[PDB]
């Protein structure tokens, strides 16, 4: 009720055993959340990796016109194709 | 604590009707009508010598407070420490109030303004640029306080009494009037505001008058009665004429902060009559000769070349200079405000623009109808 | 008439200099672009005028009309 | 096995930032939501409970859903800092009861008034005569501070279900350590 | 542990039930608010990785 030097000396020492109790595992929870987010980031990169096509490796033989290029695959036939936009 | 309020009942007019109200709202443990009554006690324009009694009561609040918005708590404690008038421990007390609430409410941005606004009297070099920078970096993701920009302008007004502060002050003098909507204070402080607003817009580097300024009604409705010259010198600068009589009468009128800049303002209008005289002729024969600039700007012929290179350097125009005929080509690219009188001829040119295009469509539609399909 | 779709943008400023605060949705220009199948599948749907490429003096004047 | 759409409406106004009670008014109103969402659960699992605010905006935080775990995550950390706005709170709750997935459920709206209302008597009776033409039963529960026997609330309860309506009970809790025992005596079964 | 004793002897009504009722009271309300918000985020991210 009043302010002695005995009760107020023990008024917070019964609390500091609790305020550090709830604070200590908070660093464990944030570390667990941080590793899970890293594991989530590894998962989402594989989802973007899963939507991939693969590209045919070929070599340009000559240039026919401004938009016609005669190319050839490593074993396949010869093609007449063009470029995308800015190549 | 009930005995503390019985002995602190006095020294405020009509005691028991407001101290019986304060003791009952303490017992109901609410904190809003209780708060507005304490704010009513501070707002009371009296001497308010009860700082030593209220600092135990504000201590009695913050023991079991843990509910109250610290925004109103910071806003009410900055008036108390301003009334205590103790610059030795004002900083040590205010930092204690700043660190005791670091919660998710943005009261620390008002505390950093409260640091500077109590500190900007003496020794204003070591931390003032830091605490100016600290507020504007912490003015992100919430443009809804409208008080933190208000107190940021109030410290900038105290920072206006430095050597170099004339451009950022005038730009902040706009932004304070941009965020505020009400006036809520008499004319006897607003007439000094529009006076130093007229000086900051005048003593500037990259500003001519910055139109959509004189339309802003808080300056012309309060100074049309009194001194009648600062509005008039902006009339001549918006018109862009020299008007050597009127710009001399302000030199007789305003004695300080004008003798050191009178050559500058003559320089600022000579680059300003150019964008008026290219506006006088609507691009009919924009190639203006040296005689018309030398007559209008009353400048000699040996300085009209240095005058227009300064104007091309700033960016008010992008023309060229020919001297085989001593005529200046002008491609005006820096537009501004105009009146209703130029609106009228603009519509008549637009009505000519309307009826010429429509007439030629009727000649094309009639001629090429058989091949239209 | 000739009126395409319209888009704005979410911006937060005060207003201009000393005017009271508001939203002022700024305009962003818009265009229409298809994809490869989304453009070839359109031509199969119309089948009424089809508007051939480079015009033989009749479509070009109407493009100026 | 009663089929209704119970729409709970909490208050996170600024006047909730106090404790007239020995616990927190926010903790008092949060446990008030717990004892009614568990009440509507055990009576019929085919109902739905959704929370809505009204302070400074009626932001739909959770849609009216038969799940309760979304609500329990959002009952916490509400941050009450707004100004109470009650006149738009009924119209946004009735607009939520029109956007439903099934039109065979009954209509029940419970609301939590933890702050004094400052509204015209015309604006309450236009909403009251609207809900008479819409056949909508709204319950009003007072929290925290309360003027006893208000003109506005009592005439709104009267003009809600006049001439033998439902019995939308006006809960008038006194300040003190009393919990929701006044809220579980009559309104948990006889609403 | 000398500061824990020395701040209870010189003063009696300055920072005894004043300092201990701010940095413990403002701590535990954040600790109560963050023992659950982190938990509701942690459980939701277990659903996303699953």
């Amino acid at each position: 009720m009043a302010d002695p030097r005995d009760k107020a000396l023990q008024d917070y020492r019964k609390k500091l055993l609790e305020h550090k109790e709830i604070d200590g595992r908070l660093k464990e929870l944030r570390e667990q959340l941080k590793e899970l987010t890293k594991q989530y980031e590894k998962s989402e990169n594989d989802l973007k990796a899963l939507q991939s096509v693969g590209q045919i490796v070929g070599e340009v033989l000559k240039q026919l016109t401004e938009e016609k290029f005669i190319v050839k695959a490593t074993n396949g036939p010869r093609y007449v194709v063009g470029c995308r936009r800015q190549l | 604590v009930p005995g503390f309020l019985q002995q602190s009942q006095n020294s405020g007019p009509g005691q028991p009707a407001v101290w019986h109200r304060l003791e009952e709202l303490y017992t109901k443990k609410l904190w809003h009508q209780l708060t507005l009554q304490v704010l009513d006690f501070v707002q009371d324009p009296c001497f308010a010598q009860g700082d030593g009694l209220i600092k135990l009561y504000e201590n009695f609040i913050s023991e079991f407070e843990h509910r109250v918005n610290p925004l109103s708590l910071v806003e009410i404690i900055l008036h108390v420490v301003r009334q205590m008038t103790d610059p030795n421990v004002a900083l040590t007390f205010l930092e204690k109030t700043r660190e005791k609430v670091k919660s998710s409410d943005e009261a620390v941005i008002l505390c950093k303004t409260a640091i500077g606004a109590l500190k900007l009297n003496i020794g204003d070099l070591q931390v003032t640029k830091e605490t100016i920078e600290d507020v504007e970096e912490m003015l992100n993701n919430l443009p809804g306080v409208t008080s933190v920009h208000s107190r940021f302008y109030d410290l900038s007004s105290k920072y206006y009494q430095t050597i170099g502060n004339h451009a950022s002050y005038y730009k902040d003098a706009l932004r304070f009037l941009g965020c505020v909507d009400i006036k809520d204070l008499p004319v006897s402080e607003q007439q000094e505001r529009a006076f130093t607003l007229g000086l900051a817009g005048l003593l500037g580097e990259g500003v001519f008058n910055f139109g959509e300024l004189l339309m802003h009604p808080v300056l012309e409705s309060l100074r049309n009665t009194d001194r009648q010259w600062l509005i008039d010198t902006l009339y001549a600068f918006n018109s862009g004429n020299v008007e050597r009589f009127q710009t001399l009468k302000t030199a007789w009128g305003q004695q300080p902060d004008l003798a050191a800049n009178e050559a500058q303002l003559l320089r600022k209008i000579q680059l300003l009559c150019l964008m008026e005289m290219t506006f006088t002729r609507p691009a009919n024969h924009r190639q203006l000769t040296f005689e018309e600039i030398a007559k209008s700007a009353k400048i000699t012929v040996n300085e009209v070349e240095l005058l227009v290179m300064k104007a091309l350097s700033v960016g008010l125009v992008k023309g060229s200079i020919d001297e085989v005929d001593k005529r200046v080509h002008m491609t005006w690219v820096q537009p501004r405000v105009l009146d209703l009188q130029q609106i009228k001829g603009m519509k008549d040119r637009l009505e000519f623009w309307c009826t010429d295009v429509k007439s030629m469509e009727m000649l094309v539609e009639h001629q090429a109808h058989d091949i239209l399909t | 008439l000739g009126l395409p779709t319209e888009a704005y943008i979410s911006v937060e400023e005060v207003h201009d200099d000393g005017t009271p605060t508001s939203k002022t949705f700024e305009h962003v220009t818009s265009e229409i672009g298809a994809e490869e199948a989304e453009e070839v599948g359109v031509e199969h749907l119309l089948r009424d005028i089809k508007d051939t490429t480079v015009g033989t003096l009749s479509q070009r004047i109407t493009n100026q009309v | 096995m009663v089929l209704e759409s119970t729409m709970v409406c909490v208050d996170n106004s600024e006047y909730m930032r106090n404790g007239d009670f020995l616990p927190t008014r926010l903790q008092a109103q949060q446990d008030a939501v717990n004892i009614v969402c568990h009440s509507k659960t055990r009576s019929n699992p085919e109902n739905n409970v959704g929370l809505i605010t009204l302070a400074n905006d009626c932001e739909v935080l959770t849609t009216l859903t038969p799940d309760t775990g979304r609500i329990l995550s959002k009952l916490h950390t509400v941050q009450p800092k707004g100004k109470i706005t009650f006149c738009t709170g009924i119209r946004v709750a009735h607009l939520a009861l029109k956007h439903r997935q099934g039109k065979n459920h009954k209509m029940r709206i419970i609301a939590f008034v933890g702050s004094p209302v400052e509204d015209n008597e015309k604006d309450l009776v236009k909403l009251a005569k609207r809900l008479k033409k819409e056949k909508v039963n709204v319950d009003i529960i007072n929290f925290g501070e309360e003027e006893v026997n208000t003109e506005k609330l009592t005439a709104f309860v009267n003009t809600l279900n006049g001439k033998d309506g439902t019995g939308s009970h006006l809960v008038t809790v006194p300040p003190g350590p009393s919990l929701a025992d006044a809220l579980i005596s009559s309104p948990i079964l006889a609403g | 542990e000398q500061d824990g004793i020395g701040e209870e002897v010189l003063k009696m009504s300055t920072e005894e039930i004043i300092q201990r009722t701010r940095l413990l009271d403002s701590e535990i309300k954040i600790m109560k608010s963050e023992v659950l918000r982190v938990t509701h985020e942690l459980q939701a991210m277990k659903d996303k990785i699953k």
